[PDB]
DNA sequence: GTTGTGGGAGCTGTCACGGATGC
DNA sequence: GCATCCGTGAGTCGAGG
RNA sequence: CUCGA
């Protein structure tokens, strides 16, 4: 049998740890600094900034599920990220 | 009268009555000599010409003759190997220890190859490979730790019958068995593992004229060997042949013992097949019973039945030994090769380098050092533990029995073990009566035997010849006792003596029957056993806790040897090698806190460096301190610096304090003891405690880490004691939680959060994705940096593969006594920390004196350790000092002993041998004549009680107390290495279950027991709960972290993941197992929230 | 054994050095068998446990008037007190209204039996009573409230939750260390095994005919009702012949043409328990069991209130072997459940079968795997394809299921609980 | 009678007798045979790894030889080679010499997994490891009621470590409950406070080894005491069997409502005076206090 | 849901040992010792018993949640949460 | 592609019991 | 007809390395 | 492996 001892040792180098009930419960709590800044933004450009950055969609599934142009996709995109950098960028440090 | 040998030592008035005929021996040399008999060092030389014969050889020695020639099977071609040197020393030893490596020397010898036929003889030089090597203080050095080897109890070679009883009608049934230094066994002829052997179908006498043996000749003999333990092939006329003339015959398979031959000689005859003979004879006339035994050639044997306890026949096998077979293994397995080339090559082209591989013989040198269970990490929380470690005998181990195959008969007191193997010191627990400790004045021999001296005795009169006998030369001789009356010119008083005989049996034998006497009382005892005051008076219960529990004793800050105790702390702290000792008389010319130069008269210069806060194995703390000013002369042997639980060269292991017997507000019940918050502002029982933190940045798949300061979002503030390189800084105070190193691992891109992707996105984070592994302290842990030592790969720095960079953290605490710690004295009188009370309020004497430490009455007399009350009473004595009256005569009382302890200064250092010192009349003599303190105010009476103020109420109690001086060791048992909590921490990858143990955050098993008194209370809810959502529901736990933390009932629980397990296992067993509904088939197990 | 040199010597006066040697000795002895008398002990209660852990009260009276007879005294002209009300008559419950020949009616049935009960009964002459007993409980499943009577810890009457079997595995456990003709006699007794001395007994009354001869005897009963006469093998001398002839007779040890009794043990030692089943009956050997018992635990001062040993001699008997199954589809042989015996009705005879062999032949299959030998319990189980309905508790606890004892009980887990209106009010 | 009853259970089951040969070996999943890398970069592996390489490659060679259609007796012994791995892989040592790994040491099969006190059954099913759990050593507290005990302040406030971040939270001491917890793992002094809240009337277990009966748990209402030990109260001492010569206690906190309800009602020291075997007062004057009355 | 009607065993089969199986492991290779990963088709092979990373196939075309039970062409290893690998049985043909 | 001579470490100081097996 | 040979039990919970 | 209750 691998050993407690041997189990976390190796946690300590890999690249996830041996995690706590605590910490997964914490994990899906919100975030409320970044909640709030992506709240600032006009649910579009949000929308977008969201199929585009956290989800990874290419931006010609963006403009599908969105119903938009791929113009349209992408200056939401632009302003979006601006603006939240803007408001995230104090608070990202 | 104590310590007079020693220069320097301290005077330690001795209570004892009889003179000291002989020294302790060294108390290493049961290592030492072995080894250096191992290497064949001068000192081994002179040793065994003094005391043996004139052809010593030693253990490589040995391996060598026997080893050699390595010959070809045409006999064409032959190797020798002569003549084993060593090179110096690698490394120093704190060298070695500091870089992880075992100290070692090169193995040279010389391999002599010869060609029968071409008359080439070509000699050389070969290495066999860094021999590791036994230090000054008797250990080893293996990947930078000190290990010791300890001796091994196992039966010596040699024939052995034992008297059995039949299930038939209680008939008595001899049986042999004969146990060979290497080979197989036999029975009786029953041969391994092969019953139904009649013992006349292989070749007055009663039952052998009665052998139902069926056969003439020697081929059915030489047959029915080949088809009753050869089985798998054909009944032939030649490998039968072959086999039983290499079975015993031929002394490459079956290995004669030395030891063994010697004992069986002795047990047959003075001059194999004389020997099959002379057993034969022996298990015929044994079953009929008579006395002697007259063989052809051989006489004068008692037919007797052996006992397997016996320490004539039951030999202990040192160090030396263990890696003289190890190194024997090594060498066969080389010589097997050395053949497996000779027959390859062409000759005249092999030189013994060609043929030679040494691999065998490191990796089985290096096997037996790293895995042997005789190769222990040293006991070192003190002197006294690595001391008795080093002497120490246990039975268990690779050859020896097994430790539940060793019944209870193994593990009793054998009369044999008198002086020899120390009765009292041996463990509690399981491994009891199966590990001993060498007797004090107990020697080994050539043979593996344990010797004893004995003085000799002329017409009742006790020279001072003395002489060492195994355990049978003593069975066979009359022994006298060493309290036994004798006038000078050693001539017994009383008209007969008591003595021991053979049987293990005492008697009282006129005077000029005695052969030898013993050398002094407590020469059965061991070294921690010998330094119990009033052991006497104490129970063997209660002593085996004090031996253990004086070896659990953990340094403190400053050490202060014991006002009353036995003669044996001075050679113990000397002997145990953890005090600088000056190896030449000179002056000392500087001294500083780190080295003490002396000079010697001839000129030379000898420098000692002292140990300043080491790190022991167990945490203890090593700290040496000189004990010399400049332009002191000291002699030889003089203790120059005292060691961690010294003081001016004297076992200190405790403190002295101030004692007051009697029950005090509960707050001692049931084996409590209460302290005077004195202990604590005074450092008494302070102690330091240095710990290794350890961390490596090594290589992963996602890359490799690195040891840098800069660590995700983490408070400038808080890397506040971080140097640049991510490192704490020295003489930083850490606080449980704090970094120590820190320390970043490449993390994935999957594993990014949701959060941190965007993060990384929109402001253009870098790639990096790290998580932080950075090296915390632990909880329950604080302290001041020590040190920090680092290891680099970029460097030329030698670490495992795939390991960057490692950094270790030393981090000292001092240790304040506190609640829950652990105290004991040396009489098996344990017990934690109750509480400690203001000053004000602990219990005080007429002069405002307060007690130091309360111990409760009710503990003393059913324990039967009432030692530690007469140690009360004469520390008492020793702490106020006293004057018997000699005008008009010295008092009866005192007339026996006192010599120099008529008068006696405040804080005398007495000591009471075992066995002999302090007589109970003497103590209470003592008691009387009491010297008052400053006022001129006796404060302890005649009887060794005195009123006490209660310092909460200030009304005086109503009845005397005894109050006294006792010596208090603080155990390494305490509160802050033993508190634990967890809410919630890492689980087993397997079980899902909670870690478990301290160090790794775990949390407590709640056990099958727990479960049944958890259902015998009908706790259905509470026992779920325990099961289900605090060990294995993966996601029960979450869920219920996550309902507490936002004020929320409590869930109800899911599935165990043990359970799931357990079904994968018994698929993985091919069997189907499947889960049911109330009626369907086999129920299966096995985003929205995230979003939000 | 005994050394015939003892120490003269006092703790206090200090010993010898060779009265120390000799001591050591019997220290560490006594240190090493306590070592191991305490992994014993473990290992009979955890028999216990896995034996007795499935009896859970579960009615609060099954209303039967069986029970059994304590002695509550005897009687030289004074009353001595019985030897241990203390263990077999305190804390029952009455099963028939004691009253003392010509007087009032002292005690009710159904009562506590307390001190005051108990001095009670003894004032007014009462030199015996009749209990009930889980022995002779009638439940089905378990043993009913009344049957066990008062919860030793509690005081007060059993609740209809206790998991009595286990508190009874841990009442007899607990003081196991303590048993220095010993524990293992307990076991020979809990395990039912052909006790090492036999002693037979009377097959049926008669009179009896002694036999001596050099280490032979030979004793033969005539029975009283003509029948063949059954005739015991010869027994070597080492067992002293019974002292009990007395049937009118002589009071002392049993001579020939002595008139013995269905049920009387012929010579000293201890008697087969399966002998004394299929001679005098199940309830009979029940008594046996827990007298003999008790009589080890009695020995070395351990007051085990005999409730818990009868909760555990109840697991060896409910199962019996059937010699032909008849109209039925048992096997001959086997051995099936009372019950299950009962309700299917089969020449179903009784049996007793130690704590061992009774639990691991249960009705739950991952219980025995858990039990003792796994690789045969699962192997078996395969084969059979069984099916664990996870109705015992160890069970639920391996599923991680509320187990069905104390706050498990249905009527408990499932209790609906509103305000009132009066107080819903203010 | 005997040969009967397995024929007949292979007859009454639908079990084809078939099963007992197998063509065709399961395989565990990894995760319950991991392999992990020490310190040293070797690694290490559950035996049963070694078993089925084992199988694996001697199935592999009998496979190879079967093609190259060698002597009978080479297959032969390979395929009594393969069964005997699968013996070993299943229930090693039960047939011939067990498979040794180094140090002679006989592999963990298949069927160690389920036997004996350290095997499935009675080591991870009938008992396991608990979170809000902790240990330390007892003294005796003499102040104490019989249903008070004492608990070092560090272990309460690891074991109601959410309680605490509960009420640090409804208070403003700390912004979020990310904030929360740091400060908790800080130590903040605004905690204590909070956490003497939190503890009020919340009982916990204490239980000391061995648990010979029930007595072996008993609830407590905790109260927090200077120090890093637990002080118990004495006259539950006959209870446990403890005395104050060093030995330890664990202590683990009931969390939903049922289980604190199950500890002040069920297991509540001062419910719990008599001895459930005996009827006798445990929880009565011992030592001291005896000679004292 | 914990509430469970009853447990059964039963000889496994070959259908049955085949039937729970997601793939038969053939080499005795475990992880490539340079790149510390699982060897295919050996006892640590992920293309059937599953992926060490979430979401993360072998050969690596494929590592996002997006696409959930994928099932991947190149290397034949679906794109679920690693947990399955504790879940997820092999097989050999003897 | 292998072509001169060729049996290994291991218990190995346990006990008490019950029931296939095997001559 | 049974005598041996084997295979199963043999306390719990804690700490290091 | 040693040690603690
Ligand atoms: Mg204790
Ligand atoms: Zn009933
Ligand atoms: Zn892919």
């Amino acid at each position: 049998q691998i050993t407690d001892w041997q189990l976390a040792s190796n946690a300590e180098h890999s690249s996830t740890g041996l995690r706590s009930a605590e910490v997964e419960a914490l994990e899906a709590l919100p975030d409320t600094e970044i909640k709030e800044a992506l709240q600032a933004l006009p649910e579009e450009f949000r929308m977008a900034v969201y199929y585009a950055d956290v989800e990874g969609f290419p931006y010609k599934e963006i403009a599908e599920i969105m119903d938009t142009p791929i113009g349209t996709v992408m200056s939401r995109l632009h302003r979006g990220r601006r603006q939240l950098r803007g408001l995230l960028a104090d608070v990202a440090r | 009268s104590s310590n007079n040998s020693v220069p320097g030592a301290p005077n330690r008035v001795s209570f004892a009555k009889l003179r000291e005929p002989l020294e302790v021996p060294g108390l290493l040399d049961v290592q030492t000599d072995s080894f250096e008999w191992l290497i064949g060092s001068p000192r081994w030389r002179e040793s065994a010409a003094e005391r043996g014969d004139v052809n010593p050889v030693g253990g490589l020695e040995e391996v060598l003759y026997e080893l050699s020639p390595i010959e070809d099977f045409s006999g064409s071609m032959s190797l020798s190997f002569s003549d084993p040197r060593f090179d110096d020393v690698k490394a120093p030893v704190d060298e070695c220890k500091d870089k992880d490596m075992t100290y070692a020397a090169p193995l040279f010898v010389t391999a002599e190859f010869i060609n029968n036929n071409t008359g080439e003889i070509k000699s050389q030089t070969v290495f066999m490979g860094d021999f590791p090597m036994m230090t000054e203080k008797g250990t080893f050095i293996i990947n930078g730790t000190e290990r010791v080897v300890v001796s091994q109890l196992v039966r010596s070679p040699g024939v052995y019958f034992d008297e059995t009883i039949d299930k038939s009608t209680d008939k008595t049934l001899h049986s042999v068995k004969v146990i060979p230094s290497r080979g197989a066994w036999l029975e009786f002829v029953r041969i391994d593992r092969k019953r139904r052997q009649p013992v006349t179908v292989l070749l007055f006498s009663e039952i052998m004229r009665s052998t139902k043996d069926n056969t003439v000749g020697t081929d059915e003999a030489l047959l029915d060997i080949y088809r009753k333990l050869r089985p798998g092939e054909p009944p032939t006329k030649e490998s039968a042949q072959t086999l039983l003339e290499n079975l015993f015959f031929k002394e490459k398979r079956y290995d004669l013992a030395r030891v063994g031959r010697y004992k069986v000689n002795k047990k047959l005859g003075l001059h194999t097949e004389e020997d099959v003979v002379a057993t034969i004879e022996y298990l015929v006339r044994l079953h009929e019973g008579q006395t002697t035994m007259t063989v052809p050639g051989g006489v004068e044997v008692p037919v007797e039945t052996d006992d397997i306890d016996h320490f004539g026949n039951r030999r202990l096998r040192t160090v030396g030994e263990l890696i003289q077979n190890q190194i024997r293994v090594g060498m066969s397995r080389m010589e097997r090769v050395v053949r497996e080339r000779m027959t390859t090559q062409d000759v005249e082209a092999i030189t013994p380098q060609t043929l030679i591989n040494i691999r065998p013989v490191v990796a089985a040198i290096k096997e037996f050092f790293g895995t042997s269970q005789l190769s222990q990490f040293m006991d070192q929380n003190n002197p006294l533990s690595g001391l008795t470690h080093k002497r120490r005998l246990s039975a268990l181990g690779p050859g020896g029995l097994s430790r539940e195959r060793a019944g209870l008969e193994v593990r009793d007191v054998h009369p044999s073990h008198y002086g020899r193997m120390c009765p009292i010191e041996t463990p509690e627990g399981p491994n009891i009566g199966l590990i001993g400790s060498l007797s004090v004045y107990a020697r080994v021999n050539p043979f593996g035997f344990i010797e004893t001296p004995y003085r000799k005795v002329v017409d009742g009169v006790v020279s001072d010849e003395i002489v060492y006998l195994t355990a049978d030369e003593e069975d066979r001789h009359v022994v006298a006792q060493a309290n036994s009356p004798i006038d000078a010119d050693g001539r017994f008083v009383e008209p007969r003596v008591l003595v021991r005989r053979k049987a293990g049996e005492v008697e009282y034998v006129p005077s000029s029957e005695v052969d030898y006497m013993d050398v002094s009382p407590r020469q059965m005892v061991s070294v921690a056993t010998a330094m119990i005051p009033f052991l006497e008076h104490d129970d063997a219960n209660r002593a085996l806790m004090g031996a253990n529990m004086q070896r659990q004793a953990v340094p403190l800050v400053r050490s202060e040897a014991p006002l009353v105790g036995t003669g044996m702390e001075l050679r113990a702290a000397i002997d145990a090698g953890d005090v600088v000792v000056a190896e030449e008389s000179g002056v000392i010319e500087e001294v500083s806190a780190d080295y003490i130069t002396v000079m010697h008269d001839n000129g030379t210069r000898r420098t000692y460096r002292m140990r300043k806060f080491a790190r022991s194995n167990h945490g203890t703390c090593a700290n040496q301190c000189p004990i010399v000013d400049a332009g002191d002369r000291v002699e030889a042997g003089q203790v120059i610096a005292d060691g961690p639980c010294t003081d001016d060269g004297e076992m200190a292991l405790g403190k002295n304090l101030l004692v007051a017997i009697m029950p005090w507000e509960g707050h001692n019940y049931e084996d409590a003891i209460i302290l005077s918050n004195r202990l604590v502002e005074e450092d008494v029982l302070t102690s330091i405690h240095i710990e290794e933190h350890e961390i490596d940045a090594r290589d992963t798949k996602l890359g490799a880490e690195e040891i840098t300061r800069d660590i995700p979002n983490i408070s400038d503030e808080v890397l506040a004691d971080l140097d640049e390189r991510g490192i704490v800084r020295i003489g930083a105070e850490v606080r449980d939680g704090d970094i120590l190193v820190g320390k970043v691992t490449p993390k994935g891109e999957t594993e990014l959060t949701p959060e941190e992707r965007l993060l990384r996105a929109i402001f253009g984070e870098k790639a990096r994705e790290v998580r932080d592994t950075s090296l915390k302290v632990p909880h329950g842990e604080s302290g001041k940096v020590i040190g920090i030592r680092v290891f680099s790969r970029e460097d030329e720095d030698e670490l495992p593969a795939g390991v960057n960079e490692l950094v270790r953290v030393y981090v000292a605490q001092k240790r304040k006594i506190s609640d829950g710690d652990k105290l004991a004295g040396r009489h098996g009188n344990k017990g934690v920390i109750g509480k400690i009370l203001p000053v004000e309020d602990m219990p005080f004497l007429a002069d405002g004196t307060p007690v130091d430490i309360i111990l409760n009455t009710h503990g003393v007399p059913r324990r039967m350790n009432i030692g530690q009350i007469l140690e009360t009473h004469l520390g008492w004595c020793a702490h106020s000092g006293w004057k018997v009256d000699a005008a008009k005569g010295v008092p009866d009382w005192a007339a026996r002993l006192p010599d120099e302890l008529l008068e006696a200064q405040p804080n005398a250092i007495v000591s009471t041998p075992v066995f002999d010192g302090a007589q109970e009349a003497e103590l209470q003599g003592l008691l009387s004549c009491t010297l008052p303190n400053r006022d001129g105010d006796v404060l302890v009476d005649a009887d060794g009680k005195a009123m006490l103020f209660d310092g909460r109420s200030g009304e005086p109690f109503p009845y005397p107390v005894t109050v006294g001086y006792m010596y208090i060791m603080k155990l390494h048992h305490l509160v802050d290495d033993k508190i634990h909590a967890r809410s919630t921490g890492p689980y087993s990858m397997i079980t899902q279950q909670p870690l478990g143990g301290k160090a790794q955050f775990g949390g407590q098993r709640f056990g099958e027991m727990e479960c049944w008194a958890m259902q015998a209370y009908g706790a259905a809810y509470t026992l779920q709960e325990l099961l289900t959502i605090k060990s294995d529901d993966t996601v029960g736990r979450v869920k219920v972290y996550e309902a507490i933390v936002k004020g929320e009932n409590i869930p109800e629980p899911g599935i165990p993941e043990s359970f799931k397990v357990l079904l994968k296992e018994l698929q993985s067993l091919c069997l189907n197992v499947e889960v049911l509904s109330s009626d369907g088939a086999a129920i299966e197990l096995r985003l929205e929230r995230a979003a939000a | 054994e005994f050394i015939p040199r003892p120490v003269k010597s006092s703790f206090r006066e200090g010993l010898t050095v060779l009265e120390y040697f000799i001591n050591t000795h019997g220290a560490r002895k006594g240190l090493a068998d306590t070592a191991l008398r305490t992994a014993d002990s473990g290992y009979l209660t955890r028999r216990l446990v896995d034996v007795s852990q499935d009896v859970i009260v579960r009615e609060h009276d099954c209303q039967t008037e069986r029970g059994i007879v304590v002695e509550l005294a005897e009687r030289a002209p004074t009353l001595i007190r019985d030897p241990y009300i203390e263990t077999s008559a305190y804390a029952r419950t009455l099963g028939t209204d004691a009253v003392d020949e010509a007087g009032n009616v002292i005690v009710e049935r159904g009562q506590d039996l307390g001190d005051p009960e108990i001095d009670a009964l003894l004032a007014a002459g009462i030199t015996q009573v009749k209990v009930r007993s889980v022995l002779t409980c009638a439940t089905s499943t378990g043993v009913c409230a009344t049957c066990y009577g008062r919860s030793m810890a509690t005081g007060k009457l059993v609740d209809i939750g206790e998991a009595v079997g286990i508190v009874a595995a841990q009442s007899i456990g607990e003081p196991g260390t303590q048993l220095t003709g010993g524990l293992p006699r307990v076991q020979e007794l809990f395990e039912a095994r052909v006790p090492r001395g036999k002693a037979p007994i009377a097959d049926v009354t008669g009179r009896v005919r002694l036999e001596d001869g050099e280490r032979f005897y030979k004793i033969t009963i005539v029975p009283d009702d003509g029948g063949e006469e059954v005739v015991y093998d010869k027994i070597s001398k080492r067992q002293r012949l019974r002292v009990f002839k007395h049937e009118d007779g002589s009071e002392r040890v049993l001579s020939d043409g002595d008139h013995v009794e269905v049920g009387q043990q012929l010579m000293e030692g201890s008697a087969d328990p399966h002998e004394v089943l299929r001679v005098q009956g199940p309830r009979e050997v029940q008594i046996h069991l827990v007298r003999e018992v008790q009589e080890v635990y009695r020995a070395q001062g351990v007051s085990i209130h005999d409730k818990h040993i009868e909760v555990i001699v109840r697991q060896m008997l409910r199962r019996v072997t059937i010699i032909d199954s008849g109209s039925t589809e048992f096997l001959p042989g086997s051995l099936i459940d009372r019950a299950e015996f009962e309700a299917e009705n089969a020449a179903g005879r009784p049996v007793l079968m130690g704590i061992t062999k009774a639990s691991l032949a249960t009705d739950s299959w991952l219980s025995a795997a858990s039990f003792q030998e796994t690789t045969r319990v699962l192997t078996d189980a395969a084969i059979n394809c069984r099916s664990d309905k996870l109705n015992g508790l160890k069970e639920n606890v391996i599923i991680g299921k509320l187990i069905p004892a104390g706050t498990g009980i249905n009527r408990y887990r499932n209790i609906a609980v509103q305000p009132t209106e009066e107080a819903r009010a203010a | 009678l005997k040969r009967l009853k397995v024929v007949a259970a292979f007859q009454q089951s639908g079990n084809s007798p078939m099963g007992m040969v197998l063509d065709a070996v399961p395989v565990i999943p990894p995760e319950l045979r991991p392999m992990v890398q020490l310190d040293g970069g070797r690694f290490a592996t559950s035996d049963l790894n070694d078993l089925y390489r084992r199988v694996i490659n001697r199935n592999n060679r009998l496979k190879r030889l079967i093609d190259l259609g060698a002597p009978e007796i080479i297959v032969n012994n390979e395929k009594r080679m393969l069964q005997e791995s699968v013996d070993a892989l299943f229930d090693n040592g039960r047939r011939g010499r067990p498979v040794t790994g180094p140090g002679n040491r006989p592999l963990k099969s298949l069927s160690d997994l389920l036997k004996g006190k350290q095997g499935r059954f009675r080591q991870n099913l009938l008992g396991k490891r608990v979170d809000y759990s902790g240990r330390s050593v007892i003294v005796v507290g003499p102040q104490l009621k019989l249903h008070q005990c004492g608990l070092p302040k560090l272990m309460a406030l690891e074991l109601f470590k959410p309680f605490v971040m509960k009420r640090l939270v409804d208070l403003n001491h700390a912004q979020n409950i990310k904030s929360a917890k740091r400060m908790v793992e800080r130590q903040r002094p605004q905690v204590w406070d909070v956490l003497e809240e939190v503890i009020a009337e919340h009982p916990v277990l204490l239980n000391r080894a061995p648990t010979l009966h029930r007595l072996g748990i008993q609830a407590f209402e905790p109260m927090l005491v200077e120090g890093k030990a637990i002080q118990l109260h004495p006259l539950v001492c006959e209870a446990f069997n403890a005395d104050f010569d060093g030995d330890q206690m664990a202590v683990h906190l009931p969390l939903s409502a049922e289980a604190q309800a199950e500890a002040r009602i069920l297991m509540l020291s001062s419910n719990n005076i008599l001895s459930p075997a005996s009827g006798r007062p445990l929880a009565m004057p011992r030592l001291d206090m005896v000679t004292g009355l | 849901v914990n509430f469970f009607d009853e447990l059964r065993i039963g000889l496994a089969t070959a259908e049955d040992i085949r039937q729970w199986s997601y793939g038969e492991v053939k080499k005795p290779e475990t992880i490539n010792y340079r790149t510390l990963k699982p060897e295919k088709d050996g006892l640590f092979c992920e293309k059937i018993f599953g992926p060490t990373r979430d979401w993360e196939c072998y050969c690596g075309k494929y590592k996002r949640v997006r696409f959930k039970g994928i099932i991947c062409e190149r290397c034949g290893v679906e794109v679920t949460r690693a947990k399955v690998r504790r879940e997820r049985m092999g097989h050999i043909e003897l």
